[PDB]
């Protein structure tokens, strides 16, 4: 059964990933992926998108990381998933920074401070504020830098 | 490295869905 061989290859992926075995947990999560479009599930193709961009990461090909989690947030925004579109949001905002493209970074973490607040999910909000200090800082505009490292400094505090 | 992107990495490793 092919649906059978998504579900086991979506379940591979996930071991070898966590296994540390990158390469492997891609071959797997391709296969889900495909599986996934086949048939229409696309539960399962937003999932794989997310779980190929974090296997990239470990191999160190961030520009395909970042292929994937654009995949993804188009899917979440699709699916309408606001907690999953904020994770591909922080995440992609991670990868720009690997890539040291602040300018894109800036504008993921952005995107991703926004509905950490709009779900009141404020540990989120301040992992954004110490990435957006971090990248404002990184590119000498201090002003922006202040604003997020005093909220920073307050949800340190709370969470 | 960039210490808030460490953090998340370090999240990361255990990240599945
Ligand atoms: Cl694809
Ligand atoms: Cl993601
Ligand atoms: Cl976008
Ligand atoms: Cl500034
Ligand atoms: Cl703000």
């Amino acid at each position: 059964s092919r649906a059978a061989q998504g579900r086991a290859f979506g379940n591979l992926g996930n071991t070898h990933y966590l296994l540390g075995n990158f390469r492997d947990a891609v071959i797997a999560h391709e296969q889900r992926l495909l599986i996934a479009k086949e048939f229409g599930d696309k539960a399962a193709e937003r999932i794989a998108y997310s779980n190929l961009g974090n296997a990239y990461i470990f191999l160190g090909e961030f520009e395909t990381a970042s292929e994937y989690y654009k995949k993804t947030l188009l899917l979440a925004r699709q699916l309408k998933d606001r907690a999953v579109e904020a994770q591909s949001c922080y995440s992609l905002g991670n990868t720009y920074t690997l890539l040291q493209d602040y300018e894109k970074a800036i504008d993921y973490h952005l995107k991703h401070l926004a509905i950490a607040q709009e779900l009141k999910d404020r540990i989120g909000e301040g992992r954004a504020c110490w990435s957006l200090g971090n990248a404002y800082t990184a590119l000498g505009n201090h002003d922006q830098a202040m604003h997020f490292a005093e909220k920073h400094l307050e949800i340190s505090r709370e969470v | 490295q960039v210490d808030s992107v460490q953090r998340w990495m370090e999240d990361l490793k255990l990240m599945t869905e």
